[PDB]
């Protein structure tokens, strides 16, 4: 009763109240371009001739993949600093799809991103002999590797586990005092590099005191008045937001953040008003008049790729409120059939032609949001939640004799206290990293059985069959 | 028929 | 046509170094012949780490067919540091590339970097730019954040004058003029008024609720001003219910209506609904939430079906 579909509500465009601006233009224009393909296309719910049929086209999706898989134009020139966010939209969407790639292509796409490697530390854009390390290409990359490798000599994770003392030089480097990090050498500073960087730190054991000093800080300085998260913080001889709140921005924030709280340090990490950030979060999801997806930005226009930042931040900022509640002492918090309908009658490429999915009707489809509308529609589709009990169950699975060699601190006083307080954090950082479930019967795929995808996992955005074997490897708890 | 621009990096 | 660099005197002494892909690369791009030319000599500059004016060039010549190339705009700037070129012309150079690269991250972190070590006594050319800047694209976030930034940097080093301060409200205020719905002219009002650490925190405070209830009622449907207002009062920890009155329409300055003014608003409700939470009235806060979600508001059904039970 609490996600009504679109076409069960009324469509009409935000009111004027007699004061025209820029905005509201092309607000309208926008409203208009939705509202005419979902009355061209066949409500998703229904049992309408001449109708377009809104399924999800998956073997478009994925000739749209495998055409750019494997050579892109030189217009593409301008994501040449990115092609390991092009392998990570390619192989994580190909998951999402359930399609498999054989073990020769996976080998390519290992040896690629290998050669990104740094001896120094980190994955750079391109080759080393190329492009300096950059937090980012460390996360995709990283996370590609987790999808596309294995623990076999070709494989890559071998590769990964001999450069964590490197990789952790490499963030110490980036390290900022006031808690921020550089992207790369002599990079911008922002909320996309903490959450990069915690990500990869998590996933290969490499956390440390010292690599988390005033990260929190830096994190909820950032949330805005409006409940959402912007880019930076600004710390004054208190700390000030430097912008709006943003649905990229909040991801990272709220990711972040959530990755920070399952490490054992005391009065860590500084709280965020997580239910300002749930509040931000929902407001963002578009009237029915725009498909229900969801924008990025107040007052600004729906885009398919907030499927991804904004929709999958949800299940985070209602974890975060459940336990904010919980520490002074069930319907679902967005409208997930809403977000299903926009991902299947207006993010997806017309039927019949290049496949792939996009921002919004009228824009060309492209890797980046092909990944990022499938990866919000799986979080749509499926209930993901954090499960106590099996943080619980995986505590008492933990073996902390068995582990990868520790990193060596850059500061003497800069590791763990001591080899207790080194595996407790072991043991809880490992055991929230796979504390997320798929609630049973929590299902829902609008359109029938044959439009469900994979299920992504929240905050790591990889799938769950990918996220455990790939931890358990670098936490030696296979 | 207009590319997006959604730069994340 | 393209005269090769291999062809060039200028170059004769460099020896080019090959892209290392590896064997067979996933997601291989098609470089132009320009580009990958460029590329190969740059991989030998860098690894050589040459610092020169051919070098320079050569990154400009990059950057140009790639804006978004951060290995070549660090080296830039270590070239122009090493050089010691002049940062003004730098910065001019900036304004031509901004015009067409306005959402490149390196290419604002490039002018944040100029500017930190330019270190203008007065920056107040640098804000007029920035200014201009906004005309065509009133919501561009890096520029945004880049305001926020400059100044921020530059009041910590005591360089923003009162006078300074009040033209920039004066211009903030103009922007919300044009577009009432530019959440972005919103968030810079908000550093201005409230978080900045110069501020006015006095009657300042009810200068403000003047100005946001006056923007309400000239456009009632407006997510960015109610979204001020909540902030504002949450934020200065001031009642609701003393102000609801101005409010109480849509379900101190007071409403009209304008034409096209559909009733009730939702954030007007959840504003009712908060004002009777503040009243202890959880019962008449449970029913209006559940007029959100039932009627008012039902794309949020489940949200505001969350926050009646959180009354009971
Ligand atoms: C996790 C990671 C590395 C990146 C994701 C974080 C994101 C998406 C950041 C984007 C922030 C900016 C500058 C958006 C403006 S593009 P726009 O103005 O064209 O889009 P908008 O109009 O706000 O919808
Ligand atoms: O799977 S989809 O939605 O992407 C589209 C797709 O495969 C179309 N092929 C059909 C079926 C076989 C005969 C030719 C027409
Ligand atoms: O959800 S149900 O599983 O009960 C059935 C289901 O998946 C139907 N898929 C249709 C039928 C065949 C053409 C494509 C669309
Ligand atoms: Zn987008």
């Amino acid at each position: 009763e609490f996600t009504p579909s679109v076409y069960s509500l009324v469509s009409k465009p935000l009111p004027s109240n007699s004061r025209p601006s820029a905005t509201l233009d092309e607000q309208a224009e926008t409203e208009d371009l939705i509202s005419q393909l979902f009355d061209l296309t066949a409500d998703p719910n229904a049992l309408e001739h001449g109708k377009r049929y809104s399924g999800l086209r998956k073997q478009e999706h994925t000739q749209f993949l495998a055409s750019s898989f494997f050579q892109l134009p030189g217009k593409f020139v301008s994501l040449d600093a990115s092609r390991p966010w092009l392998v990570f939209w390619t192989v994580h969407s190909l998951d999402l799809l359930g399609v498999a790639l054989d073990q020769g292509t996976k080998d390519r796409v290992v040896s690629t991103l290998l050669h990104f490697l740094s001896p120094k530390g980190g994955f750079g854009g391109g080759p080393a002999n190329s492009q300096i390390p950059h937090l980012l290409p460390t996360y995709a990359s990283v996370c590609s590797l987790a999808i596309a490798g294995n623990d076999s000599s070709t494989g890559g994770w071998k590769d990964l586990a001999a450069a964590r003392q490197s990789i952790y030089e490499f963030f110490m480097r980036c390290k900022r005092p006031d808690g921020g990090f550089v992207v790369c050498e002599g990079g911008e500073v922002d909320v996309r590099g903490t959450y990069c960087l915690l990500v990869v730190a998590t996933l290969l054991d490499i956390i440390t005191p010292e690599l988390l000093h005033n990260v929190d800080k830096f994190v909820s300085a950032c949330q805005t008045y409006e409940g959402g998260f912007a880019c930076a913080s600004f710390p004054f001889p208190c700390r000030v937001s430097m912008a709006e709140a943003h649905g990229g921005y909040t991801s990272c924030s709220l990711n972040s953040h959530f990755l920070l709280t399952s490490v054992p340090l005391p009065s860590f990490p500084l709280s965020i008003d997580a239910n300002a950030a749930l509040r931000w979060t929902v407001l963002q999801q578009g009237e029915p008049i725009e498909g229900g997806g969801f924008r990025g930005r107040t007052n600004k226009l729906v885009d398919g790729c907030y499927s991804w930042w904004v929709g999958g931040g949800a299940p985070v900022a209602e974890e975060l409120v459940r336990r904010e509640k919980s520490r002074k002492v069930i319907p679902p918090i967005f409208n997930r059939v809403a977000l299903q309908e926009f991902t299947l009658v207006a993010a997806q490429q017309d039927p019949g032609s290049t496949g792939g999915l996009r921002d919004k009707p009228g824009k060309r489809p492209d890797q980046y949001h092909t990944c990022n509308n499938l990866s919000g529609l799986s979080i749509a589709q499926h209930k993901m939640s954090h499960s106590p009990s099996t943080v619980s169950s995986n505590r008492l699975k933990f073996d902390a004799s068995k582990g990868l060699p520790a990193v060596k601190p850059v500061a003497p006083g800069g590791g763990w206290k001591n080899e207790d307080e080194r595996q407790n954090a072991r043991r809880e950082i490992w055991a929230n990293a796979l504390g997320w479930i798929e609630e049973e019967g929590g299902e829902i795929i609008v359109g029938g059985k044959d439009n469900r995808i994979n299920t992504t996992t929240p905050v790591f955005n990889i799938l769950g069959l990918r996220l455990k074997p790939f931890i358990n490897y670098f936490y030696c708890q296979e | 028929p207009t590319a997006s621009a959604c730069n994340i990096q | 046509t393209y005269i090769p660099m291999s062809q060039r005197r200028s170059w004769a002494d460099v020896k080019p170094i090959m892209q290392d892909d590896g064997p067979n690369p996933v997601v291989p791009i098609m470089y132009s012949e320009e580009y990958k030319d460029a590329m190969d000599y740059f991989r030998a500059i860098a690894a050589k780490e040459e610092k020169s004016e051919r070098a320079l060039e050569l990154t400009e010549i990059i950057v140009r067919m790639n804006p978004a190339h951060y290995t070549v705009w660090q080296y830039r700037f270590s070239l122009l540091t090493s050089l010691n070129k002049s940062l003004e012309d730098e910065l001019r150079l900036m304004n031509e590339f901004a015009v067409q690269n306005l959402k490149s991250y390196q290419v604002w972190h490039h002018r944040l970097l100029l500017l930190d070590r330019i270190s203008p006594q007065d920056p107040v050319s640098e804000i007029e730019y920035i200014h201009g800047s906004l005309l065509p694209d009133p919501k561009n976030y890096h520029t945004w954040a880049y305001l926020h930034w400059l100044y921020s940097h530059f009041s910590t080093l005591g360089r923003i004058s009162e006078a300074q301060w009040g033209s920039e409200l004066d211009w903030c205020n103009e922007m919300l003029r044009v577009d009432g719905r530019n959440n972005s002219a919103w968030g810079w009002r908000w550093y201005l008024r409230v978080s900045r650490p110069g501020a006015e925190t006095s009657r300042s405070l009810q200068d403000e609720l003047i100005y946001i209830l006056k923007s309400i009622h000239l456009i009632p449907h407006n997510v960015s001003a109610w979204n001020y207002l909540r902030g504002f009062l949450k934020h200065f920890s001031l009642p609701l219910v003393p102000i609801l009155p101005a409010i109480l329409p849509y379900t101190f300055p007071m409403p009209s209506l304008p034409e096209d003014t559909p009733l009730p608003v939702p954030l007007a409700l959840e504003y009712l609904a908060d004002s009777f939470i503040e009243q202890n009235r959880v019962d008449d806060a449970a029913k209006v939430f559940e007029k959100l979600s039932s009627e008012y508001d039902q794309m949020r059904a489940g949200y505001w079906e969350f926050r009646r039970r959180e009354c009971a």
